[PDB]
């Protein structure tokens, strides 16, 4: 019933270690689809190969700027952007799959994986997955980011996938 | 167009000259009006590029429509090549080299290259861009068609109620400036424009009226 | 729509174009008769709201009719809203999605949701249910389509009987009420609006004679 | 607008009355004139972008002017957005996030996010840049309202040298062009359209002449 | 109005006299226009119920746009003891019970109510809500005030372009119908109605001509 999506890791084209995501799509439905689609790539563009541009140790990875690859862009599969869907699910711990957004009812194709309970995120992004398997190897990504979030090494989504 | 199988795989398939043969029909039979849109994304479903290049070069007549597409189709093309540039240098085995603008119009590729990109895995859906971008050059063409303006619409003394609000709902669904513009048009431009006698027995049920009972007030 | 496919698991197979293609020709043929219902009913036989919506879009002409069934099809929606809100209840072990008013018409929902709902142990009505209400808004347009009242259906002069009850017949179908007010309407007014040649001849077989009776005896 | 309280922790004061009654007076009675946007400069002193909105919406009347003002601040909210691209994610807890092109005209962003950027160390001066686009805006407008261009200055043939003088600069300093263009339009300008006595009076005294020697020359 | 103090916390204050003077003189001096309803909230932040009632209850003349304004907030507050109904059952201890729809207008209730409604943990925004209802309802009476349609704008062979788009804009923002159809009204209405030369002129530069270019190309 609810859709789960892999993602295997690369630190410079060395491969690290698969992610994979229980999407939520019974609460967050729309949302939901839109990162599966996105990593399956069946409407054309998506994930495969972007990067995780701003790395945050003890907040957050964040990636999915497929367009731009710097977190000024990219789209999701109803156009450019589209509502914040809900906010029933809330950044409870390490392993929430949280949408980035520019404020409200921006989503396009940006998530970011929480690697700490951020509660004063909720209500402000949709949280719509969860880790499955693979947390210590979004753990072993945040040595590759800073403060600031700018990252030493280019850590890209090797590949992604549906899985079931 | 590619069909599944029994057991659940596709191919390509020949497209069916029954198909074409309804297509060109429905075109000259019922012109450039609002159902042609709908009747088109329903006899070319999963057609490819070339299947579409085929339905659209095989419209004899109204080339200034045809141009129109064309032109249409040229742009969005082009905002697309800008939008996703493509990767130069050698190609994983696993993939096939990702289409260009031209090459999603389907001008300067083969037709088992785009099987393949509909086959691929992930699949690729070229056609279902295809089929957006000519049903934006249709709805652009559809507007061009349009005869009169919105505003322009006054009932004659003599002409019928009936045949006033389906000329109006006839220019509208032409017009599709907006959805909530058209909702403001049906509630305001519908009442503003009646014969004096019907039009104060369409204002005696006041705004909340529906279309209904707004028609059979009118009525007999 | 949806068909059982060999063997026992039910896929996707779009709307056939001939399917449109009759749907359109009945439509044009035979305007709006009481028998376009059946009609539609029967060509649209397990349709997902797409494809519904496909056949309601292709219809060329009457756009006034199909804003009635449009409008009658969002106070359906509604209603359903109203009829089947979310009350406060323990969470069931087992999710199945829920259809609303909007996810049912077609509207909101992606072609993959209505699959969903459809092949889902145990499945949710969305087709029968906006069959339902398109039946429901096409009865208001025949209805509306009458040109006379049945209360003004009078033989002529010469008039054969024949002609005359063909036409109170089809008068009377296309009127909408209930069943025993139509009992009581083909005694009271069928046989009193009778030319008077004719009128004697049913009045002398007398007043619960059946249709045959009657037709035989104005045979001629 | 925020205002340095004792003791050096700026909190919110909303705008006064009293000052808004000042903006609609001279807006009713100079209307629009060179000494508005010095008023209007000095009213608004650390005004937050609601202070400022609210300052605009009170003006009655000249709504053409208002929408030009509109306009430009939407180009420049455009070319600021072009400029300084807003990168997406989440805040620190901090800092706060960069403000987009429409947080400083008001419209999206609440007035505690605009106290946050005012107050926050380094502050943002969104005050400071909405304060530059409506000074654009009203020098667009002020160089529109002028009634004559300044080439079409000239003296009467009785006309006092005070009135043209008067005349002239208002024009000039109503116009619009590079101080650079000025120092050479008024050696060219001043001293050729004067009347003919004066003319022949003025270019005795020299072409390098300054303003009070000019003056004093025909003066009475 | 309640009033911040040196320590951060709020506490009831007597309404200011030169306030109430200064609103019933804008409202007698510039009767009804849209720039009331900025002036009405910026004279009235923070105030309680009783306050805004004392500002409506003031104002002599023109008693039926304050009985618009009082039928308005009285469907407003009937509206909202309709959307959300009381709870039942045990109270929290840190807990106590809200106003209703009649008692949001401050009509049943005394100022300590109101101040310990305002000033509550968290606090309930009655003066806010109370002065939205008022500001719908002075933009209703604008709105009846407004002395044309916007349809019926037809600039004068003489009448400048000037004062045509400034009646334009006037009326548009009296009309408030919605936003985007204002922006497609201001694309299509205001080049529609131009007078000839003046209109070629505007035609000569196509739709993607902005206004400030508009203006100038009917300009001297």
């Amino acid at each position: 019933v609810n859709p789960t999506v892999f993602f295997d890791i690369a630190v410079d084209g060395e491969p690290l270690g698969r992610v994979s995501f229980e999407l939520f799509a019974d609460k967050v439905p729309k949302t939901a689809e839109n990162f599966r689609a996105l990593s399956t790539g069946e409407k054309g563009f998506g994930y495969k190969g972007s990067c995780f541009h701003r790395i945050i140790p003890g907040f957050m990875c964040q990636g999915g700027d497929f367009t731009r690859h710097n977190g000024t862009g990219g789209k999701s599969i109803y156009g450019e952007k589209f509502e914040d869907e809900n906010f029933i699910l809330k950044h409870t711990g390490p392993g929430i799959l949280s949408m980035a957004n520019a404020g409200p009812n921006t989503n396009g194709s940006q998530f970011f994986i929480c690697t700490a309970k951020t509660e004063w995120l909720d209500g402000k992004h949709v949280v719509f997955g969860k880790v499955k398997e693979g947390m210590n190897i979004v753990e072993a990504m945040e040595r590759f980011g800073s403060r600031n979030g700018k990252t030493s090494k280019k850590i890209t989504i090797a590949d992604c996938g549906q899985l079931e | 167009p590619i069909v599944q199988n029994i057991q659940g795989q596709m191919v390509h398939q020949a497209i069916s000259p029954r198909t074409l043969n309804a297509w060109v029909k429905v075109v000259e039979e019922k012109a450039f009006s609002p159902e042609v849109i709908p009747m088109f994304s329903a006899l070319s479903e999963g057609a490819t590029p070339q299947d579409l290049n085929t339905m659209l070069n095989t419209v004899g007549g109204h080339q200034a429509a045809m141009q129109m597409l064309k032109e249409t189709i040229n742009e969005e093309a082009a905002e697309w090549d800008r939008v996703h540039p493509v990767h130069a240098g050698p190609i994983a085995p696993g993939q096939m080299r990702e289409p260009r603008g031209s090459d999603i119009a389907g001008t300067t590729s083969t037709l088992q290259e785009q099987i393949g990109w509909m086959t691929n895995n992930p699949p690729i859906p070229v056609g279902e861009i295809y089929k957006r971008w000519i049903i934006l050059g249709l709805n652009k063409i559809v507007r061009m068609y349009s005869p009169t303006s919105i505003l322009d619409i006054r009932q004659g003394p003599k002409e019928p109620f009936r045949d006033y609000v389906d000329r109006f709902y006839k220019t509208l669904r032409a017009e599709q400036a907006s959805q909530e513009v058209k909702n403001w048009m049906t509630e305001t431009l519908l009442v503003q424009n009646a014969n004096p006698d019907c039009k104060t027995i369409l204002k005696a049920l006041g705004p909340a009226a529906t279309l209904e009972e707004m028609m059979t007030a009118c009525q007999g």
